[PDB]
Parts: structure tokens; C-alpha cells; sequence
RNA sequence: AAUAGGUUUGGUCCUAGCCUUUCUAUUAGCUCUUAGUAAGAUUACACAUGCAAGCAUCCCCGUUCCAGUGAGUUCACCCUCUAAAUC
């Protein structure tokens, strides 16, 4: 009845954790937009039509 | 539906939402009575909310409840 | 008056004394035998915390659950003994007896 | 036939003819009986015809049995608070006892009649879903409502086979 | 002032409750039913004269009358007329409020009709309403056929009045003009072909009566009770009818003359009864069998 | 063939063919199916006339083609339903295909509902215990003074002109899609001649 | 089955067969199946017109108050049936879809009077 | 199971023969007849005038067939199946 | 106002107590501040873009 | 196992197993007119192709749901305490 402990799980989920602290992205790289296509190349998604 | 691991359909990646056309009378008229519908509503919810802790507290603290528990008390005894 | 403790009272016989503040009550409840439709005694051991080391194999104790249990098996101290092994006192007289006779006879304080 | 003396005991019939539903309070009750004497009898027989009653309508409750600790029968409850009712048997019937604790620790009938009164709460009869829960599964049950269509077939105007085919 | 008795006086009740009569045998005849294997007991004199005095104890509850209610009056009553929902529905709304404990005759069930107007539903809207979601033993939700006129008629030729009348309390409300119609069309029925007897021991024996009471035709009914030898009934119906008449051609005669007992129903017979020669003539004959009985 | 009592199916019950061939007991009295083992199939066959064929045992109504199923011949009907109970016997009780037991169910339901065919109506309670007239949900409700005003019950239910400078902030706002400003809606809803 | 968030929500949950729908009001978590586990069932809406020509709605509003006092939603088509009964305001877009009817109704009148008129 | 049969019918004893053995009312009780008692036989000796004990438990023996049947226990894909009238 | 049923089961409720009074239920709203749709919100409380960049 | 039945022997009684009769589901054979409705891979084996998550004046929010499967398997229920979430 005592669950076996996963170790594993922890600790992915602690080296997640830390690697979203360390490897953060910044204003300069989620914000950015390019002004020809209005996309931002961050993630590659266009802005919605009305603010363009 | 799909997962946020999914990737997204060819067909559509070049697919761009134009936004409807807007009337400016029927627009600003349902603007206003969002408004006022959303206070009604928010006004009866509030009175709900009350009507509900209302009942809890009379539940547990109430008169005829704190009565109810001092005769039981005294039947005990 | 809250606990975390399923059972709140319960009543047992001892039947260890060898941990240390701590006695060992075997605990029976009657059980219904759904195809027989009778009653069978089931039985469960309890760890009662008792400070005072008083507990004696055979005697019957009633336990109080704590709080929070303070041990991973420790959940109840020790309440009261009810009947203390061979040392029983008659709850309707107050007398001492042995077995089904009294030691002193309930005429004798009137 | 069914084995022992009084085979009526293992019966769900009798096993809900007690009347003895024992207030919150009641945590544990002792019984404390003697084999033999004349003066323990009506004990002897409410260990025998009652204690299986009791614990049916109080499944929560400890009931543990002690034989011939003590020269004369007794009840003892242990109450939640801490308190403990003595009740002496001895020399009274097994109808007796129950009566006597039926009083002093039992529920009257009243507050049973409540709580059977809320448990009707739970199933009301405007709910539709499975026969489990509720009284009937969907609205076409309903006379003067539209059947269901594994009955009785719908006009093809209600149908969207013919719907869509006229629009199309 | 002076008030007139009401259906659930205690001196009325009390009244039709000896005229209407207990019947053991009828009261409690045996039903057509899924049957189990019968039980036995063995009692003494006295346990068997107990367990008959229970048994009319559960007669007189079986034998309690409904009370005579008036017409309902129709209910039209407007909550709103929001006009601006004209001409977007084809079909009107019933909202009824099934919250669990409400008394149905409490509970709010409104129409919004395709004009936009809110309103509260007809009394049988609410009746309807009512046994779709709160479904009582007995009662449909469409009117049975055994209640139109071709189909009673039926049911009275084979003297089945008190099926009738089960079957009217079951399916209408007393209130209801369905109720009072069907009620009336099977007392009429019964004063026409003398068949109250038909509803002796039962609990629409005394609904009968105050009918005939109100409407002054009570002249078959006491023929019918002197037939059988219950004078003490029909003394009791001619009462009853001078306390809902009091300013009546009877009522006066009884107080100028101080008739009690048979002498009552004499008076009756004279003044106000429409059969008053053969109300003599059968009660002529009863005072002569008395007499060669007493002789 | 054709039966001559189907306009008058009661008077064949009354006639002596009838009495020669039955007898005064019920139709079905002397049938016995056909069927392997002791425990028979525990629905009948489903209909003993196929296609205008009758097969080699046909049931107590399918046998005689002059006994008509119908909400008048009671005397028939009874011949189905327990005398002691009400109870309508299951097919396998008399042997009826279950076409026949369809119809016969059907009949007694309508013969009752017509009254011609006796059966228990108990006694029942009443559904109300209190019989007051006088609660708002049966009774009037004091009008809204909206309504008797003939006013909507919100005012933002009514169609309001919005100012001109709102309207030119919106098609600022909205330049390039828009659509043609709409005015005020019909004061009723209007109708095809 | 414990949702990340989420909240209780009055909504309809479709029943009956192809092309006879029945909706039972139900109080359930957002998250959950449409048809599936909910927390109480609030009454019943039979879209489809029956023998004397009515749609019946059935609301528990003893227990609707309740749930809304308790912090749950309402979709938007149980918005407006509380609107049609009246235990809510009418809904904006309830008005707004009625106004929009009668301006495309008032255009088919002038159509048809103007093929009238020419012929 | 004939010689049996006819023993066990043969040896029944009838209301009559019971009151006259208990000189006491033998009255039965009919669901379908509400709590109406029908006396269906009185013995024609005197008439005790003591009631018969009432023995709070009868110790009498009961069919385990009989008490599983009443309880719901019992499943059988042959009982209570449609036969023919017999 | 109340809406139109909410109204009338307030003022039966009212009746049947015994109340006799003529006022009209009237529902505040003074308590409810309508905030405009486009008022700032609370950005302490917005999440952000995760990281994964293309 | 039931209202039971068949079967041990030269024969009888007893015990006993097996099977028969009943009701479902799947598959096979042969056969098959219409309408409505319900249900619908053997396989946690491998998968071509298409689609199944967007929304929105940029932020965010959502894609943690629904849908699927039955491999594993007393994490499901009650009490105590207490986060996140809704109001
Ligand atoms: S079950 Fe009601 S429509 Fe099919
Ligand atoms: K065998
Ligand atoms: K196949
Ligand atoms: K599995
Ligand atoms: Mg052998
Ligand atoms: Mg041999
Ligand atoms: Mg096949
Ligand atoms: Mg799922
Ligand atoms: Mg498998
Ligand atoms: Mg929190
Ligand atoms: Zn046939």
C-alpha cells in the first residue's frame, strides 16, 4: 500500500523549474514583432488582424 | 481535439481571421445593454450570494438552531 | 475536539506491554456475515500510548484517538483501564470481585 | 433447515425489527453478562435475541461482549463527550433493556421521521436520468409529449434526412 | 350575525357522517388485486372484539369526506408584456418552478406566449403542469375518455357511481369545474333512478346530500330512508335541510309547531316537499308495520 | 372466409355454434403448444396467420376466425384477464401469438377506458393538503408600474439613437469595416401581407 | 477527476435520439463531458413542441439560486431561457436578435409591395 | 413423491379442527380485505378466555430456500418462468 | 426592477408572511461598479509567454 | 440450480456425475423486402494521406479540456486538515 517513490518525476521536475529560471526568454526576445510580415518570430504566430 | 504537441494543419498556415464588419448604431446600442444587463445580473447574483451565506449561518448559529441544541442538551441531562 | 483519527473511542484487551510508553490493545468490533446473516467478532490492533507504563497484558483499556497520531502506528492513548487483569472493581457496587463473587461483600459500607 | 436454535435471528426481517438507533454521542457499548444465575437471565437473553439488532441499526458502534467478569449484568456506553452511562440489567428482561436504553440513548421517533423525510429530498420526482435514480429516463415518456422516434417514426419534416435534402 | 353551516361544520359532519353509515363488509370489500396467501390469528372473544373495534376505526378514516369546495375562479393574470419578443417564437414557454417543497397550489408556472407576454398559467395548465413533473398514482395527463357524456352513462347503467367518483377524485382537483360537473351529473343520476344506496358507507354518501340539501331536492333520499326503516336519518335530513333553510315554509312550521322526530318530516312533507302525498303515503306505511310489530 | 358476427362480434359468443364448440369454458382452455423439452419457449409465436397461411396449430384466436378481438366483446375479453387478480394472463399462460396478445391487451385497455369492461379503481388521497386559493402564484400579482405605463420593463430593452459624435468614434475606430449605419427598428414586428 | 481550475456551470445537457433532442439543466464543473458526471440536475427544457403546443421548461430555482449563489456560471442559452421565464432580464442579444428580425422582415414587406406595385 | 403427497394432504389439519383444539377464534387477515377480521372458524366448546402466550421469538425452524426467496438472494434462470395454464 | 418572475415571487413570499405592503421590490445597484472593458488590469496577477523559441 | 426431465442395473432403491429443456452475447453455415431507432476492429501490433485548437488591438488565456483505450491495477469511497480554482 506504501507507493513506490518516483524519483525520476521529481527530478525532472525540479531541472525543469530550473532551466525555465536560467533560460528564460526576455522582453527583448518574446516581444519582439516583425513590422513586414507582423509576426513575432519568438513563436512565429501573427498578431490579430485589428492591430496591425 | 488536438494537443498543444499537435502540429498545426498545412492547409492552414496561411489562413488569416478578418474581423466581421461593424454597425456603429446596433453596435454601441448592444454595448450599452451588455452593460446594463451584466449590473442586473451582477446584483442578483449578489443577493443570491447572500441568501446562500445567510442560510449557512442560520444552519450552524441560528436562533431555532442553538435552541434545538440547548433542549437536546437538557433532555440529555 | 477534532481529529484526524478515524476511531475516537474504542475499547480493547491488552496483549503487548513490550514497547516502550506504548501498549499493544487488540480491538474487536462484531462484523455481519452477509450470507449467514450472523455476527462475527473482527479483530484489530491498536497502538495506545501509555505515559505511565500502567497497562498489564489481559487488562481492558479504553483508548482515546489523538489529535494527530504521534507515531506511524501510534494513534490512541490510554483513556482509562476499565478492568485491570484479576484487580476488577464492580462498576454497580463499587466492591471488589473475583470472577462472578464479591471479595468484600457490598453490606458491609451499607 | 436453517442450522442453530432461533434461526429467525439470521434473518433480515428481524435484523430490522430493532428500534434502538442510538444518538451520535454513542460510541462504544460494553455488555457485561453472566452464563449462569437466575438473576442475569434477562442479560443472557438480550445478548442472545437483541445485540444483533443493536449493531445492525448501529453498524458504527463498538459493541463488545464480557463474560462473568462482574457477579451482576450491566450496560455501559461510552459517549463521544467523554461521559459513560452505567445501566444495571440485572433482575429486568431483555424487553426491559431495550426499552431502557431505547430512553436514555435512543433516538425518538420524531427526529427518525426527519431524517427519513430528507433522504425523500434526494430523489426528486421532476429528475429524468436512469431507472437507478430516477422515476423516468426522458421526456417521451411523458404522455402528450413527443415519443421517441424508436417507436414512433417522426414526420419526415422533423427529420434532418429531408431537411437538409430540400434546402439542398 | 347568523351564519350558515359550512360542509365541515362539526354538526354537519357529524350528521352525515351516522346518515352515510358504517359497513364493514362494503367499507372494506375485497379488491381485485395481486394476491398473497392470507394470514391467521388465534384470538379470544376479546382479542376479536378488538381487532373489529380497529377495523372501524380504519373505516372511519377510509369513510373521511372531501370537502366540498366552490368553483376555482380562472386565473388571468399578466407578470410582464415585453413586446419586443413579438413574432421571434412560434410556440409559447411553460416555465414551471419544480423546487421540491412548494405546495402545488404555491408554485409559480408562467407562459411567455409568442407576443412577448408573460403570464401565469390557467388552472389547467397548472394541473397539467403539475403531474408531468410531479406524477401522482391515478391521475393522467390527458382528460380520460370515461368521462364524456356517452361513457358515463355507461358506467351508470351498470351502477358503478362510486367508480365514477373514484376515478373523478383521482384525475381532477375538488376545485375544479370538472370535478364539480361530474360530481353533480352522478348525484342527479341517482336521485332520478333511487340509487343512494349505491353510495351508503362510503365517503361521497354526505357530498351527496349537501347537493340535494342546497338545491332542495331531498324528497327521494327521504323516501329512500324511510323505505329502509332510517327514520333516524331522514329526521336528521329534515333538520339539516331547516339549518341551510331557516327562513322556509318548513323551518317555521317545525318551530310553530314544535315538531321533533316523525312529526318533522310531516311538515316537510306538507309545505316545502315537491312529493309531499307520496312522502305520507310511505311513511303511513311505516308507522303501521311499527305498530303490528309493537302489537 | 368471412365471419358474419364482425359487425356484431359479441353475438357470436351467444349463439349455439359457440356453445357446442366451447362450452362454458374459456377458449383457450383446450389449446396446448407444440415444443421441445419440458419448459416451453418463453415468448409464443409471433403471429399465426403469415401472409393470409395459417400454420398447423394455430392459437385460440387465430383457430377460430369467427372470435373477434374488440373493445365491445367483453365476454371475450374476460376470457384473458384473471377474474381474482385483473391481471391480463401473459401469452405463454394461454397460448396466444403474440400478434393476437397485442390486440387483446389493446382491447381490454380500451374496454376499460370505455367502462365496459369492469376493473379495481381504488380509493386515493388527495394530491394538496391545504386548498387555499389566495398565494400570488394562483391569485393576481400588484402590476409593475412599467406596466401600467405600457413601458418596457428596462428601459436598455428600447432602441435609444446614439449620439453622433459616439457613432464617429466607432467608424474612426472601425474605418475600413464598416458596415451601413442602421436607425431605429420597427415598432412592432411587421408581417407578409 | 480533480480539473486544474475550472468552475461549476449551469448549462444544458443533451438527451433523447436523433432528431427528438431533450435537455436536462444540470449544475456541473466546466471541464466535464457535456453528457456525463455533474453536481445536480436542475431541471429539464423539451425543445419540441408538444400536443397542446408548448415547450416545456422545468426550473428548480430553489436550487438554482443556490448554485448561482455558490459561484456558478451560466451558458449562454440557460441565460436566456431564465430570461424567457423571467427570473432574468432579457438577454441582450435576445433583444438585439428580435430587432434584427424585424428590420429583415420589414425589408421582405417593402420587397413584396414593390413587385405588387410594378405588376 | 405419490405415496408422500398423499400422506402430507391426508394429515393437514383444518381450521375447525384447530379452533376446537385451542378452543379460540381462528381469524384471517386479507391484504386485499384491509384489516377487516374474518372469523372462518370458532370452536364449538366453550371459549377460552385466556389469550394464546405471545412468545416474543417463536423458536420454530425455517427453509434457508424460503428466507433466501424473501431476501432477494435467490437467482434462478428457472424460477417463476411463463408456462401454460395448469 | 426585479426581472418580471423574481418580482412576483417576492411580493407572494410577502403576502403570504402577512405582509401588506405596497413598496415595489427594487434591486441596488450602487454596488455594482461597472468597470469599462478596457479599465488596466492587474498585471501582477498575468501570466507570461513560456519559453520555446523558434 | 426449476414444476423439472434423460442416462448407471438382469431388476429395484439410494447416492452421484453428465446431459436436456430456458434466456442472452459473439462467430460460422444457409437464407433475407421496407421504414424508424440503438449498437458497432480480434489485437496497448505497425501505420500512407487528410483533418481533429484556437481566440484576440499585440499581453495573456486556451491547446492540462473534450475525444481514445483497458496495458497496468485495491491512487476511485468516507472523515480530518488545507492549497489552487469559481463567486
Ligand atoms: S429515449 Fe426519449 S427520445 Fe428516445
Ligand atoms: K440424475
Ligand atoms: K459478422
Ligand atoms: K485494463
Ligand atoms: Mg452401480
Ligand atoms: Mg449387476
Ligand atoms: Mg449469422
Ligand atoms: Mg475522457
Ligand atoms: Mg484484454
Ligand atoms: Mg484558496
Ligand atoms: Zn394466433
Amino acid at each position: 500500500k506504501k507507493v513506490r517513490p518516483r524519483l525520476i518525476a521529481e527530478l525532472a521536475r525540479r531541472v525543469r523549474a530550473l532551466r525555465e529560471q536560467l533560460n528564460r526568454p526576455r522582453d527583448s526576445q518574446l516581444y519582439a514583432v516583425d513590422y513586414e510580415t507582423l509576426t513575432r518570430p519568438f513563436s512565429g504566430r501573427r498578431l490579430p488582424v485589428r492591430a496591425w | 481535439r488536438k494537443t498543444r504537441h499537435d502540429p498545426l494543419a498545412k492547409s492552414k498556415i496561411e489562413r488569416v481571421n478578418m474581423p466581421p464588419a461593424v454597425d456603429p448604431a446596433e453596435f454601441f446600442v448592444l454595448m450599452e445593454r451588455y452593460q446594463h444587463y451584466r449590473q442586473t445580473v451582477r446584483a442578483l447574483r449578489m443577493e443570491f450570494v447572500s441568501e446562500v451565506q445567510r442560510k449557512v449561518h442560520e444552519a450552524r448559529a441560528g436562533v431555532l438552531a442553538e435552541r434545538k441544541a440547548l433542549k437536546d442538551a437538557a433532555e440529555h441531562r | 475536539v477534532r481529529s484526524s483519527v478515524h476511531a475516537r473511542w474504542i475499547v480493547g484487551k491488552v496483549i503487548g506491554t513490550k514497547m516502550q510508553k506504548t501498549a499493544k490493545v487488540r480491538v474487536t468490533r462484531l462484523v455481519l456475515d452477509p450470507y449467514l446473516l450472523k455476527y462475527f467478532n473482527k479483530r484489530k490492533t491498536y497502538f495506545a500510548h501509555d505515559a505511565l507504563q500502567q497497562c498489564t497484558v489481559g487488562d481492558i483499556v479504553l483508548l482515546r484517538a489523538l489529535p494527530v497520531p504521534r507515531a506511524k502506528h501510534v494513534k490512541h492513548e490510554l483513556a482509562e483501564i476499565v478492568f485491570k487483569v484479576g484487580k476488577v472493581i464492580d462498576p454497580v457496587t463499587g466492591k471488589p470481585c473475583a470472577g462472578t463473587t464479591y471479595l468484600e461483600s457490598p453490606l458491609s459500607s451499607e | 433447515p436453517m442450522k442453530g436454535r432461533f434461526p429467525i435471528r439470521r434473518t433480515l426481517q428481524y435484523l430490522s425489527q430493532g428500534n434502538v438507533v442510538f444518538k451520535d454521542s454513542v460510541k462504544v457499548m460494553t455488555v457485561n453478562y453472566n452464563t449462569h444465575g437466575e438473576l442475569g437471565e434477562g442479560a443472557r437473553k438480550f445478548v442472545f435475541f437483541n445485540i444483533p439488532q443493536i449493531q445492525y441499526k448501529n453498524p458504527w458502534v463498538q459493541i463488545m461482549m464480557f463474560k462473568n467478569m462482574t457477579p451482576s449484568p450491566f450496560l455501559r456506553f461510552y459517549l463521544d463527550s467523554g461521559e459513560q452511562v452505567l445501566v444495571d440489567v440485572e433482575t429486568k428482561s431483555n424487553k426491559e433493556i431495550m426499552e431502557h436504553i431505547r430512553k436514555i440513548l435512543g433516538k425518538n421517533e420524531e427526529t427518525l421521521r426527519e431524517e427519513e423525510e430528507e433522504k425523500k429530498q434526494l430523489s426528486h420526482p421532476a429528475n429524468f436520468g436512469p431507472r437507478k435514480y430516477c422515476l423516468r429516463e426522458c421526456i417521451c415518456e411523458v404522455e402528450g409529449q413527443v415519443p421517441c422516434p424508436s417507436l414512433v417514426p417522426l414526420p419526415k419534416e422533423m427529420r434532418g434526412k429531408y431537411k437538409a435534402a430540400l434546402k439542398a | 350575525e347568523t351564519k350558515k353551516p359550512t360542509f365541515m361544520d362539526e354538526e354537519v359532519q357529524s350528521i352525515l357522517t351516522k346518515m352515510t353509515g358504517l359497513n364493514l363488509q362494503k367499507t372494506f370489500k375485497p379488491a381485485i388485486q395481486e394476491l398473497k396467501p392470507p394470514t391467521y390469528k388465534l384470538m379470544t372473544q376479546a382479542q376479536l372484539e378488538e381487532a373489529t373495534r380497529q377495523a372501524v376505526e380504519a373505516a372511519k378514516v377510509r369513510l373521511k369526506m372531501p370537502p366540498v369546495l366552490e368553483e376555482r375562479v380562472p386565473i388571468n393574470d399578466v407578470l410582464a408584456e415585453d413586446k419586443i419578443l413579438e413574432g421571434t417564437e412560434t410556440t409559447k414557454y411553460v416555465f414551471t418552478d419544480i423546487s421540491y417543497s412548494i405546495p402545488h397550489r404555491e408554485r409559480f408556472i408562467v407562459v411567455r406566449e409568442p407576443s412577448g407576454t408573460l403570464r401565469k398559467a390557467s388552472w389547467e395548465e397548472r394541473d397539467r403542469m403539475i403531474q408531468v413533473y410531479f406524477p401522482k398514482e391515478g391521475r393522467k395527463i390527458l382528460t380520460p375518455i370515461i368521462f364524456k357524456e356517452e361513457n358515463l352513462r355507461t358506467m351508470y347503467s351498470q351502477d358503478r357511481h362510486v367508480d365514477v367518483l373514484n376515478l373523478c377524485f383521482a384525475q381532477f382537483e375538488p376545485d375544479s369545474t370538472e370535478y364539480i360537473k361530474v360530481h353533480h351529473k352522478t348525484y342527479e343520476d341517482i336521485d332520478k333512478r333511487g340509487k343512494y344506496d349505491l353510495l351508503r358507507s362510503t365517503r361521497y354518501f354526505g357530498g351527496m346530500v349537501w347537493y340535494f340539501v342546497n338545491n332542495k331536492k331531498i324528497d327521494g333520499l327521504l323516501i329512500d330512508q324511510i323505505q329502509r326503516d332510517l327514520i333516524d336519518d331522514a329526521t336528521n335530513l329534515v333538520q339539516l335541510y331547516h339549518v341551510l333553510h331557516p327562513d322556509g315554509q318548513s323551518a317555521q312550521g317545525a318551530k310553530d309547531q314544535a315538531a321533533e322526530g316523525i312529526n318533522l318530516i310531516k311538515v316537510f312533507a306538507k309545505t316545502e316537499a315537491q312529493k309531499g302525498a307520496y312522502i305520507e303515503l310511505t311513511l303511513q306505511t311505516y308507522q303501521e308495520a311499527l305498530s303490528r310489530h309493537s302489537a | 372466409p368471412i365471419s358474419p358476427y364482425k359487425d356484431e362480434p359479441w353475438k357470436y359468443l351467444e349463439s349455439e355454434e359457440y356453445q357446442e364448440r366451447y362450452g362454458s369454458r374459456p377458449v383457450w382452455a383446450d389449446y396446448r403448444r407444440n415444443h421441445k423439452g419440458g419448459v416451453p419457449p418463453q415468448r409464443t409465436r409471433k403471429t399465426c396467420i403469415r401472409r393470409n397461411k395459417v400454420v398447423g396449430n394455430p392459437c385460440p384466436i387465430c383457430r377460430d376466425h369467427k372470435l373477434h378481438v374488440d373493445f365491445r366483446n367483453v365476454k371475450l375479453l374476460e376470457q384473458f384477464v384473471c377474474a381474482h387478480t385483473g391481471i391480463i394472463f401473459y401469452a405463454p399462460y394461454t397460448g396466444v401469438c403474440v400478434k393476437q396478445h397485442k390486440r387483446l391487451t389493446q382491447a381490454i385497455q380500451k374496454a376499460r377506458d370505455h367502462g365496459l369492461l369492469i376493473y379495481h379503481i381504488p380509493q386515493v388521497e388527495p394530491r394538496d393538503l391545504d386548498f387555499s386559493t389566495s398565494h400570488g402564484a394562483v391569485s393576481a400579482t400588484p402590476p409593475a408600474p412599467t406596466l401600467v405605463s405600457g413601458d418596457p420593463w428596462y428601459p436598455w430593452y428600447n432602441w435609444k439613437q446614439p449620439p453622433e459624435r459616439e457613432l464617429s468614434r466607432l467608424r474612426r475606430l472601425y474605418q475600413g469595416h464598416l458596415q451601413e449605419e442602421s436607425g431605429p427598428p420597427p415598432e412592432s414586428m411587421p408581417k407578409m401581407p | 477527476k480533480a480539473y486544474r481550475g475550472g468552475h461549476l456551470t449551469i448549462r444544458l445537457a443533451l438527451g433523447g435520439c436523433t432528431n427528438r433532442p431533450f435537455y436536462r439543466i444540470v449544475a456541473a464543473h466546466n471541464k466535464c463531458p457535456r453528457d456525463g458526471r455533474f453536481v445536480e440536475q436542475l431541471g429539464s427544457y423539451d425543445p419540441l413542441p408538444n400536443s397542446h403546443g408548448e415547450k416545456l421548461v422545468a426550473l428548480n430555482l430553489d436550487r438554482i439560486r443556490h448554485w448561482i449563489g455558490c459561484g456558478a456560471h451560466l451558458s449562454k442559452p440557460m441565460e436566456k431561457l431564465l430570461g424567457l421565464a423571467g427570473f432574468f432580464p432579457l438577454h441582450p442579444m435576445m433583444i438585439t436578435n428580435a430587432e434584427r428580425l424585424r428590420r429583415k422582415r420589414a425589408r421582405e414587406v417593402l420587397l413584396a409591395s414593390q413587385k405588387t406595385d410594378a405588376e | 413423491l405419490t405415496q408422500g403427497l398423499f400422506r402430507g394432504l391426508s394429515r393437514q389439519e383444518t381450521h375447525q379442527q384447530l379452533a376446537d383444539k385451542k378452543g379460540l377464534h381462528v381469524v384471517e387477515i386479507r391484504e386485499e380485505c384491509g384489516p377487516l377480521p374474518i372469523v372462518v372458524a370458532s370452536p364449538r366448546g366453550p371459549l377460552r378466555k385466556d389469550p394464546e402466550p405471545e412468545d416474543e421469538v417463536p423458536d420454530v425452524k425455517l427453509d434457508w430456500e424460503d428466507v433466501k426467496t424473501a431476501q432477494g438472494m435467490k437467482r434462478s434462470v428457472w424460477s417463476n418462468l411463463k408456462r401454460a395454464a395448469t | 426592477p426585479y426581472p418580471p418572475l423574481l418580482r412576483a415571487m417576492i411580493i407572494a413570499e410577502r403576502q403570504k408572511n402577512g405582509d401588506t405592503s405596497t413598496e415595489e421590490p427594487m434591486l441596488n445597484v450602487q454596488r455594482i461598479r461597472m468597470e469599462p472593458w478596457d479599465y488596466p488590469a492587474k498585471q501582477e496577477d498575468k501570466g507570461r509567454a513560456k519559453g520555446t523559441p523558434v
